[PDB]
C-alpha cells in the first residue's frame, strides 16, 4: 500500500512536470516570434 | 526553426501517450494494493 | 510575457509542493520495506 | 507485479521527458544564437 | 525492497529534472530580457 | 550566457547518470517480481 501511494504521488509529479514543460515550450515559441520580428 | 517545431510536437505527442499509459498502470497497481 | 511569467511561477510552486509530497511518500514506503 | 509494471511505465515517461527537455534546451540555444546576431 | 529502491531512484530523477527545468526557465528569462533590449 | 551553458551541461550530465541508475534499479525490481 505505501509503495503504491508513493508511485501515485510520483505520477502527479510526472503530470505536473509535463504541463510545466509544455508551458516552457510555449514561452520559447512566444519569444521566437518576437525574435523573427526583430530580424525582419 | 520549423524542424525544431515539428520535433517538439512529436516529443509532446509521444510523452502524452506514455503519461496516459503510466497513469493507467498506476491505477491498476493502486487497485491491486487496496 | 507578464502572463507567461505569472504562469511559470504557478507551475513551479505547484510542482515543488508535489515533489515534496512524493519525496515524503517515498520515504514512508522505504521505511515500511526495511 | 502490477506495481513493478507501473514503475517501469513511469521509467519510460522519465526517459522521454528527459529527451524532450534536451530538445527544449536545444531550441533555446538555437534562438540565443539568433539573438546574438541581432544584437551584433 | 527492490521496488522501493527503484522508486527512490526515480525520486532522485524527479528532483534533478525539476532543477534542470528551473534552469531552462531561467535561460528563457535571461534571453527575453535581451530580446526586449533589442526591441527597444 | 556562457555560465548558463556550462550549468545546463552539468544538469544534463547528472540527470543522465541518475536516469541510468533508476533504469537499472527498475530492471532489478522487475526481475525480482517476475
Amino acid at each position: 500500500q505505501s509503495l503504491a501511494n508513493a508511485t501515485a504521488a510520483q505520477q502527479e509529479v510526472l503530470e505536473a512536470s509535463y504541463a510545466m514543460v509544455q508551458h516552457i515550450a510555449k514561452g520559447i515559441r512566444i519569444l521566437e516570434a518576437r525574435v523573427a520580428r526583430v530580424e525582419a | 526553426w520549423q524542424q525544431w517545431e515539428e520535433e517538439i510536437e512529436q516529443h509532446e505527442g509521444n510523452l502524452s501517450l506514455l503519461l496516459r499509459e503510466a497513469a493507467l498502470q498506476v491505477h491498476i497497481a493502486q487497485r491491486d494494493a487496496r
